């Protein structure tokens, strides 16, 4: 009885997706978005490391 | 003639300043220290200095130098000679130890052991230095002779040790490394016997032997500067570099 | 029948794979050409973190950005705190086989496990100034390879019996139990929003699932061997993941779709731990080749290397204010690099 | 400078380093072993999520762990010694077990650690092969073409048809030991009984030689 | 937790005597221990420390020379030797624990006391002797340093202490911001370099006292001079 196996692609199957190009442009924003915030990109001065 | 000698050393020298400098930094910093390891750096500490001596003779004999003083350039100069020619047997003692008693010396040992017997070793090398070549200003025409006694208990110390470890691994079990055991054990008490030991007699033995006292400066101990220049510069190689090599 | 069942199987798969390619328009390599590259990243070393005596297992940091928390198999763990290399706590366990840690959002407690099958909870700050356990939590039938606090009262555990859980910790109980795999599952990670979690197993296949219902909604299927390390993207709608087959791939959650590989010919070891920046611009990877590699995450080129160990790597992190990275290694010793 | 609560905070640091070097110390004269074997096999009764078992011989103390795989075996890397048991009566498993000691042999954590091999039960292998009810050839065809090597140590009291049955399967986890190894680790057979006093006599032999290779390949000597 | 003192008594000039405390209920060798005094009408007084591990003791310029601290780990006791007695000497004895690390809360806890009658420095000071309060209203204490007491690293190092009619002083506050265990709410403190304060709002019964500031850059140790709240 693999009942259980079909019942699950069912489920997973019929959801909403969208496109693909969607998908790079969103990561795209967020990276430029916040690209001034982290010293590992942007190095900072030595006055402000407290390594 | 003297100065082809003088070339023969500065050539011979130049080599063993560059590889006990590597041994000097890459054990120092770069990688960890084994029982043996520290043994291998204070007698690359002590061909430093040696080598160092030995270089600087040629940029002195360019104009003149004082006999009152000339002297206590020797006798300077053979306070790292002994050092360095006590630490091989301490060495070859280890290694006998290692295979001998193995589970001892891996679980049941004092990890500190190795730099005490090193200092122990500093103190006693200066000690019998200062007995050599008639520094005797402060009974002397019969001390003179006792630092002979410390060069052959070394050379029996040595020879001793390494036997014995080739006697156990002969006695054993389907040994298929044994090829690489007769060459360094043979290798290393030929350049001990033959290329270390003839300059450490000869401080000892010449006014005994004051047959000419002009004639032998020239010949006799400029090969003992050469050879002890020799074993000074192979050390490295035989005892570091093989192993980098290795794997 | 069961060859019934068995057929509507191959059409419902194969009607999957055709959801798939229609989404797929254009490519993220395509969209990201007209940007700049990033540059050359140079990092070194700040301070060495020694004191264990054996292999380093886990490490995880604190939410303050100052403290972390380290274990390895001579049976401690210990807390450091990053500015001064001063210890603060050293705690001895039961069983040396430990494989993972966790450290509470609050800083009250922390949680070990390994081959015990058992995930003990710590308290830090009590009267009597010591650290003593709290709770032990059974019933696993295999090791446990993570774990994660979800609140002061929640922790969620993964194992080598193919099952996640969720656990009450002043009960002791299991609240629900998440199944579906057929590997050993070796990492987890938490979204942002706390509401949903991945996880890689040895079946070569990734999960999400929802914490309140306890089903599983999606299935990624793209690499050829087995997943050891997983994150979330910062943005909470893509994560990453790091295989024996030598590669990191990236997977986006609203398209059910892989976006992005990174590979090179002359890499032919696993991955150990992947990590990402603050924005999502770096990713970072450990490797058993004795070191650890920075990818450009949006254009899938190498930028730097983190080279300073002689044993492989197994753990790596970095800061919730993004000023540090840290990593371990199978040498006993941890570095902190800026 | 370090203020007055920053230099009390250094002072405990001190301390607690001091109290994680007594603890390697103690730990550095224990040795740890790794017991693997599948079943039928009696490796509970040997010496005499994870079950531990302790034991002493000749003032060394020694620590052994079972677990009841190729997960979790990265964490046993670094081991003195790992002990497989095969039960050599039985003739329709022995494939199954050259399987297992093929993949233990041939796996990329494991490429420095040496394998003491026990196979046990031979007095019921005795009773098998006098009896005559069941063949060995019929299960390893080549059976017939062996024959006994010159080097027959053989203890006294046997019958020569039974040195010949146990010199063959001896031979068939001795060829995989020696067919790639690079000569960096070896594998060291024995014969049990499951009556046998002398084990841990023999544990404490083999883990003696281990060490002197380990010992003469750091000092460069190999 | 408990500590309890013994020994003290009536004494003659130029004598000597040995305090006892013997403490129950936690670990006592992570703790570090103080000795403070407290003359019979007057304020607080820092006398001598051990460490964890006595590795370091420091004594205060006024008994230097007389006195000595020692202590006995397997036995769970602390010891105070006296030498060479006079009558500045006559006060009341306290024994307290503190503990060093990162977030850490030093002068938790305060034992009862002991009496004993014989028959450069950071001064701070809190101008306000005594204030009349009434239930529900908001209060406020003010202390001042001498030197700043604003480290490099970000710390300012200030205590505040409350000391109830016939018993021993609790901590309030530690580091100038902090709220210690068991403290209700309505306490918070402020300032900054040289300049703070402690607020109490909703004032209640069971907070009237004496509060005391003490500063922790540096040896000696010093304390103010005190704040009676009446109803
Ligand atoms: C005791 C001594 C007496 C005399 C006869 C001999 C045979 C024994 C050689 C000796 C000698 O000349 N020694 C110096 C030493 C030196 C000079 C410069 C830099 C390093 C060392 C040298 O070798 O030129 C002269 C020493």
């Amino acid at each position: 009885q693999a009942r259980k196996l079909v019942e699950q692609l069912k489920m997973e199957a019929n959801i909403d997706r969208i496109k693909v190009s969607k998908a790079a442009a969103d990561l795209m924003a967020y990276c430029e978005a916040h690209a001034k915030e982290d010293p590992l990109l942007t190095p900072v001065p030595a006055s402000e490391n407290p390594f | 003639q003297t100065l082809s000698f003088t070339v023969l050393t500065c050539i011979i020298s130049l080599v063993g300043l560059t590889g006990n400098a590597v041994v000097l930094w890459l054990l120092g910093y770069r990688m960890r220290r084994n029982a043996v390891s520290i043994y291998i750096l204070n007698l690359a500490a002590a061909d430093f200095l040696f080598l160092s001596f030995q270089i600087i003779r040629l940029p002195l004999r360019l104009i003149n130098i004082s006999h009152l003083i000339r002297k206590i350039l020797v006798s300077v100069m053979t306070f790292p000679y002994f050092t360095g020619l006590s630490m091989l047997s301490a060495i070859s003692t280890e290694r006998c130890l290692s295979v001998l008693w193995p589970i001892w010396y891996r679980c049941r040992r004092p990890t500190h052991l190795s730099a005490v017997v090193c200092v122990l070793l500093w103190g006693l090398s200066l000690l019998f230095s200062m007995l050599e070549w008639r520094f005797c200003d402060f009974w002397c025409e019969t001390s003179d002779f006792i630092p002979v006694a410390w060069l052959i208990f070394l050379c029996v110390v040595l020879c001793v040790s390494s036997l014995v470890l080739l006697v156990r691994i002969l006695c054993g079990s389907r040994k298929m490394p044994l090829t690489r055991l007769y060459v360094t054990i043979l290798l290393t008490v030929l350049v001990f016997l033959l290329c270390g030991l003839p300059f450490g007699i000869l401080g000892a033995l010449i006014y005994r032997m004051h047959l000419n006292l002009e004639v032998l400066y020239c010949h006799v101990y400029l090969v003992c500067m050469s050879l002890s220049s020799l074993n000074s510069s192979a050390n490295p190689i035989i005892y570091f570099f093989v192993g980098s090599f290795r794997q | 029948e069961l060859d019934q069942l068995r057929q509507e199987a191959e059409q419902l798969k194969n009607q999957i794979r055709d959801a798939r390619k229609a989404c797929a328009d254009a490519t993220l390599s395509q969209i990201t050409n007209n940007i700049d590259p990033v540059g050359r990243i140079q990092m070194r070393t700040r301070r060495t973190l020694r004191g264990h005596l054996a292999k380093i297992y886990a490490m995880h940091w604190g939410t303050d950005s100052r403290l972390l928390v380290s274990a390895s198999q001579d049976g401690k763990l210990i807390i450091w705190d990053s500015y001064t290399t001063n210890k603060v706590h050293a705690i001895p366990l039961r069983s040396s086989w430990v494989m993972t840690c966790a450290y509470a959002p609050s800083g009250n407690y922390v949680a070990c496990g390994g081959l015990d099958n058992i995930c003990s909870i710590y308290n830090l700050k009590t009267r009597e100034g010591n650290v003593r356990v709290s709770r032990e939590l059974a019933g696993h039938t295999g090791y446990l390879s993570c774990c994660r606090f979800l609140d002061d009262n929640q922790i969620v555990t993964s194992s080598g019996d193919t099952t996640c859980a969720l656990w009450d910790i002043e009960t002791g109980q299991q609240t629900t139990t998440f199944t579906g795999h057929t590997g050993d599952v070796m990492s987890l990670s938490l979204a942002p929003d706390t509401r949903l979690f991945v996880s890689g197993a040895c079946d070569a296949s990734a999960k999400l699932w929802d914490v309140r219902e306890g089903m599983c909604r999606q299935t990624f299927t793209g690499h050829e061997s087995d997943i050891n390390a997983i994150c979330f993207f910062p943005n909470g709608n893509a994560f990453a993941t790091g295989s024996d087959d030598a590669t990191c791939r990236l997977f986006d959650l609203r398209a059910d779709q892989e976006l992005m590989t990174y590979s090179h010919d002359n890499i032919i070891c696993g991955i150990t731990s992947v990590s990402f920046s603050k924005s999502g611009r770096l990713l970072l990877a450990g490797y058993d080749d004795f070191n650890c590699n920075v990818w450009d995450a949006l254009k899938a080129d190498r930028a730097g290397v983190l080279a300073g160990h002689d044993n492989r790597v197994s753990c790596l992190g970095v800061t919730d204010d993004g000023m540090a990275v840290a990593t371990g290694s199978w040498d006993s010793f941890l570095k902190i690099w800026n | 400078t370090v203020s007055a609560e920053d230099k009390a905070a250094a002072e405990r640091s001190k301390m607690i380093d001091k109290n994680l070097r007594e603890d390697g110390e103690k730990a550095r004269r224990t040795l740890r072993l790794l017991l693997l074997g599948a079943d039928n096999s009696g490796k509970s009764t040997i010496v005499k999520g994870i079950f531990e078992t302790k034991f002493q011989v000749d003032k060394v103390n020694f620590h052994m762990f079972d677990v009841g795989r190729r997960k979790w075996i990265q964490c046993f890397n670094d081991v003195t010694a790992i002990i497989f048991v095969v039960d050599s009566s039985d003739y329709n498993r022995l494939q199954e077990a050259l399987n297992d000691f093929k993949s233990i042999w041939n796996n990329r954590w494991l490429r420095t650690i040496s394998v003491i091999l026990f196979l046990n039960k031979q007095d019921l292998l005795a009773e098998k092969v006098l009896a005559g009810k069941s063949k060995i050839e019929d299960y390893f065809p080549e059976f017939a073409r062996y024959t006994t090597p010159e080097d027959a140590t053989p203890e006294p009291g046997e019958d020569p048809r039974v040195t010949r049955a146990k010199y063959f399967i001896r031979k068939e986890f001795v060829d995989i030991s020696t067919a790639s190894g690079d000569g960096r680790h070896i594998c060291y057979p024995h014969f049990t009984c499951a009556v046998d006093t002398e084990n841990a006599r023999r544990i404490f032999n083999d883990c003696k030689d281990i060490i002197l290779q380990m010992n003469l390949r750091e000092y460069n000597l190999v | 937790v408990q500590l309890v003192e013994s020994g003290g008594g009536l004494v003659q000039p130029g004598g000597s005597r040995k305090l006892s405390c013997s403490a129950s209920g936690f670990a006592f060798s992570s703790f570090g221990m103080h000795w403070v005094r407290q003359a019979p009408e007057k304020g607080l007084e820092w006398v001598a420390y051990i460490s964890s591990g006595s590795g370091t003791i420091y004594y205060a310029d006024t008994v230097k020379g007389r006195f000595t601290i020692s202590r006995d780990d397997p036995k769970n006791t602390l010891f105070l030797q006296m030498t060479s007695l006079r009558s500045e000497d006559t006060a009341m004895y306290y024994c307290v624990r503190s503990i060093y690390y990162y977030g850490s809360s030093p002068f938790d806890f305060w034992g009862q006391g002991t009496t004993l009658t014989v028959s450069s420095d950071i001064v701070m000071t809190q101008a306000t002797s005594s204030v009349p309060v009434t239930p529900g209203e908001s209060v406020s204490i003010s202390c001042r340093s001498s030197k700043s007491l604003l480290h490099s690293n970000g710390n300012t190092y200030l205590y505040w202490f409350l000391q109830r009619p016939g018993q021993s002083p609790q901590l309030l506050i530690y580091r100038m911001s902090n709220l210690a265990s068991g403290v209700p709410d309505r306490f918070s403190g402020s300032g900054s370099g040289t300049a703070f304060t402690l607020t109490i709002s909703r004032l209640e019964a069971e907070d009237v006292g004496v509060y005391y500031c003490m500063q922790h850059l540096e040896y000696p140790l010093t304390f103010g001079a005190g704040t009676k709240l009446e109803l």
